[PDB]
């Protein structure tokens, strides 16, 4: 709401939701810190799930 | 052994210790783990060797990602063990994020 | 009387605290519709006392 | 992010067929993958990597 | 016997194994304690009082710091 990303349709906003990764004792917050953005319906069979996977561990790089 | 006197060699083993020289360590290792001497959850092995594999993705290592789900077969293979949940759930709580610590086969 | 008036009042003000700081950690286990204790608590003073209490092992 | 974007875009936009979109999301995906430090060759320069990302906060300090 | 000896090799490969996930997941035990651990964990052990003994034991020889 506070930038310039509220003009937005509720579709691509309701998409998105953070994800947490398991946390080991003292790992830093930006190790464990990914996106989930999944997809649901017809269009899960176009975007699989093994392309969003590998999709997280470029969004954690 | 019975198990209170290897509750001493444990202490015997961490420091430099011995068994005369110092008893508190020892009375104080009985007194933890004697109130909840048992199991006090069940096992959730399962679980954690997806929290594990979910430890070594997020280093982005899948090499050793497939080495651990070996390293894990083993362990259920053998079952020489009788709690094959406690020794990894010490090694889970012993762990704190090593940022990839290395890997090698040793032979 | 300062003991039929105002430890009255202050034995209502611990149980009334006790029991609102254990709904609203009753509640805080529930959950979008976690919005009623955000809204609850706006400002507050002296209504989050300690985030977690559990006993080891 | 702009190549590998155009060629996705051309592909999927001229589509007759759903395979046609999905054959081109895996190209996508498997080009990110090799142009980025995740492969197993690329995987040495991500371990040095470890050293800029150290010596970078190292001279925060 | 025989199979008393194949089971003191199959002690062997499991105290290996557990050493191989004891370097990956940087634990501070070395073979010489986790020789202890497993035994205690044979008996059967809760995990979550052993963590404690050795958190603290691993600060008592920081109280020779």
């Amino acid at each position: 709401r506070a930038t310039n990303a509220q003009f937005d349709s509720p579709e691509i906003l309701r998409r998105l939701d953070v994800r947490l990764l398991e946390v080991s004792p003292g790992d830093t917050g930006w190790d464990v810190f990914s996106l989930d953005y999944h997809v649901d319906g017809p269009i899960a069979t176009v975007f699989t799930r093994e392309c969003m996977s590998h999709y997280l561990r470029v969004f954690n790089f | 052994k019975s198990p209170n006197v290897l509750l001493q060699n444990l202490c015997c083993r961490i420091l430099g210790r011995s068994e005369a020289d110092v008893a508190q360590q020892f009375q104080y290792a009985v007194r933890v783990i004697g109130s909840n001497f048992a199991p006090t959850v069940e096992r959730d092995e399962f679980l954690v060797a997806e929290k594990i594999k979910k430890e070594l993705i997020r280093q982005r290592r899948e090499a050793d990602a497939a080495l651990f789900s070996e390293l894990h077969r083993k362990l259920h293979s053998q079952g020489v063990l009788k709690n094959k949940w406690s020794i990894l759930y010490l090694l889970l709580s012993l762990s704190e994020d090593p940022r990839r610590q290395p890997s090698k086969v040793s032979s | 009387l300062v003991s039929g008036f105002e430890a009255t009042i202050n034995k209502f003000d611990k149980n009334f605290s006790a029991h609102l700081l254990d709904l609203l950690a009753r509640l805080s286990i529930y959950s979008g519709m976690a919005s009623v204790i955000s809204r609850l608590d706006f400002n507050g003073f002296y209504t989050e006392r300690l985030e977690r209490l559990s006993a080891e092992r | 992010l702009e190549c590998s974007w155009d060629e996705l875009w051309n592909k999927v936009q001229q589509a007759q067929d759903l395979d046609h979109i999905i054959a081109a999301h895996e190209v996508f995906l498997d080009t990110i993958i090799s142009r980025c430090l995740l492969d197993s060759d690329s995987r040495a320069l991500l371990n040095q990597l470890r050293a800029v990302f150290d010596q970078i906060i190292e001279l925060q300090n | 016997a025989a199979a008393a000896a194949a089971n003191l090799n199959a002690v062997r490969e499991t105290m290996d194994v557990l050493l191989e996930i004891s370097r990956i997941l940087n634990t501070g035990l070395d073979m010489e304690t986790l020789s202890i651990c497993v035994r205690l964990c044979e008996q059967g052990i809760n995990p979550e009082a052993l963590s404690s003994v050795i958190k603290e034991l691993r600060k008592a020889t920081e109280a020779l710091k």
